[PDB]
């Protein structure tokens, strides 16, 4: 019944840096604040207890800090096993936790290569249309993605999804399917895919023809 | 060696019943009291539940009070989650914890979760995927490379498996998690990179399996002339 | 009996 909010909700670190995670309460919560840990397809595990106590095997570079209303996480120096999630849980008024603070690599700017694929006679066959534009290799995760057709901006008609970070290249890798019936499909011409990214200094367009591929 | 083990989850539709079961081992079960807490993309991690070490005492999250039920077979290492009147809120993965040590203390938080058991509230019903070519071309080129790929459309529930050339291709895939469509089937791409020298003398099959329907496609990938 | 407290045998 206590509200915990993290910030950042995002970190981005090298190997070996000292990074903060901070964790405040919207009421003193004495000293009653865990620090947990969470990868990817995992289970959350408990790092610290108690505001600073570490448990047991836990490695010392973390430390917690605190009491009342504001709490601190610290690694001294960051090794690669500890990019990953990290939550506070209050657990003094029944047992609730902050949002999540996720520690990713840094790495250089890397634009999308932008590749564009139209969709299959097998499908049209079928009555719909799924045109994908993937954005490959890339950081930062965020990413703007619009689908025009007949330079018409397309609303509510497309999904995307993004790979986890990459261990080897530290990179993102990013997917967009516009879904048309058939009948919507066939009666427009240019099917285009405008990327904005940081790497871009302007938005790069891929674009198709109906009938041309 | 302290180790839970959550059983039970899967697709069940809005409105029904299910019980989920959390097995122990590595302690004396019937000393320590037990939690439920649940994870969706969209609500954290949620709280849901805890049991006291004889099963008396029992208190809920107020999201779940008087629909979920929490309870313990101590003669058999097992916590149960009790859900009924599931709706698609009710959607996550969800963790069994056991309470921390005794001490001085007089607030107690968890110390050890389970791996976790995913329950799907859907209006949907069993379906094999279509899948369907993402052909390359000069639009899926850069520098010598060409991207190709499969779009696994239109299949329930979770998961799929992607293989390229019967799993002889492993390098260059990014093989996309599936996104939910309103339709309430899921659909993921996978795409590979390749040269572009090998497309003309180089076949590549994505290989799709979808066990729930026992479906089993081999769908060639061939290059386009544009 | 208050949520928070000790869940466990022989508090």
């Amino acid at each position: 019944d206590i509200q915990m909010t993290q910030s950042p909700s995002t970190l981005s670190a090298s190997v070996g840096d000292r990074v903060t995670i901070t964790c405040r309460a919207s009421q003193s919560i004495a000293s009653w604040l865990a620090w947990y840990q969470q990868k990817p397809g995992k289970a959350p595990k408990l790092l610290i207890y108690k505001a600073s106590s570490l448990e047991s095997g836990v490695p010392s570079r973390f430390s917690g800090s605190g009491s009342g209303t504001e709490f601190t996480l610290t690694i001294s120096s960051l090794h690669p096993d500890d990019f990953a999630t990290y939550f506070c849980q209050q657990f003094t008024s029944y047992w609730t936790f902050g949002q999540g603070t996720k520690v990713e690599i840094k790495r250089t700017v890397a634009a999308p290569s932008v590749f564009i694929f139209p969709p299959s006679d097998e499908q049209l066959k079928s009555g719909t249309a799924s045109v994908v534009c993937l954005l490959n290799n890339f950081y930062p995760r965020e990413a703007k993605v619009q689908w025009k057709v007949d330079n018409a901006l397309q609303s509510g008609n497309s999904q995307e999804s993004v790979t986890e970070q990459d261990s080897k290249d530290s990179t993102y890798s990013l997917s967009s399917t516009l879904t048309l019936s058939k009948a919507d499909y066939e009666k427009h011409k240019v099917y285009a895919c405008e990327v904005t990214h940081q790497g871009l200094s302007s938005p790069v367009t891929k674009s198709f023809n109906r009938g041309e591929c | 060696q302290v180790l839970l083990v959550e059983s039970g989850g899967g697709v069940v539709q809005p409105g029904t019943s299910l019980r989920l079961s959390c097995v122990a081992s590595g302690f004396s079960f019937s000393t320590y009291g037990m939690h439920w807490v649940r994870q969706s993309p969209g609500k954290g991690l949620e709280w849901v539940a805890i049991i006291w070490y004889d099963g008396g005492n029992k208190f809920y999250a107020d999201s779940v009070q008087g629909r979920f039920t929490v309870s313990r077979d101590n003669s058999k290492n097992t916590l149960y989650l009790q859900m009924n009147s599931l709706r698609a809120e009710d959607t996550a993965v969800y963790y069994c914890a056991k309470a921390y040590r005794t001490s001085l203390d007089k607030k107690y938080g968890m110390d050890v979760w389970g791996q976790g058991t995913t329950v799907t509230v859907s209006s949907a019903s069993t379906k094999g995927p279509s899948v369907f070519p993402l052909a390359p071309s000069s639009k899926s080129t850069s520098g010598g490379t060409a991207a190709l790929g499969c779009l696994v459309k239109d299949y329930f529930p979770e998961p799929v498996t992607v293989s390229w050339n019967s799993g002889a291709l492993t390098s260059g895939v990014h093989t996309f998690p599936a996104v939910l469509q309103s339709s309430g089937l899921y659909s993921l791409s996978s795409v590979v990179t390749v040269p572009s020298s090998s497309l003309g003398t180089q076949t590549y099959i994505c290989n799709v399996n979808h066990k729930p329907s026992n479906t089993k496609v081999d769908k060639k990938v061939e290059p386009k002339s544009c | 009996a208050n949520p928070n407290a000790n869940p466990n045998a022989n508090p």
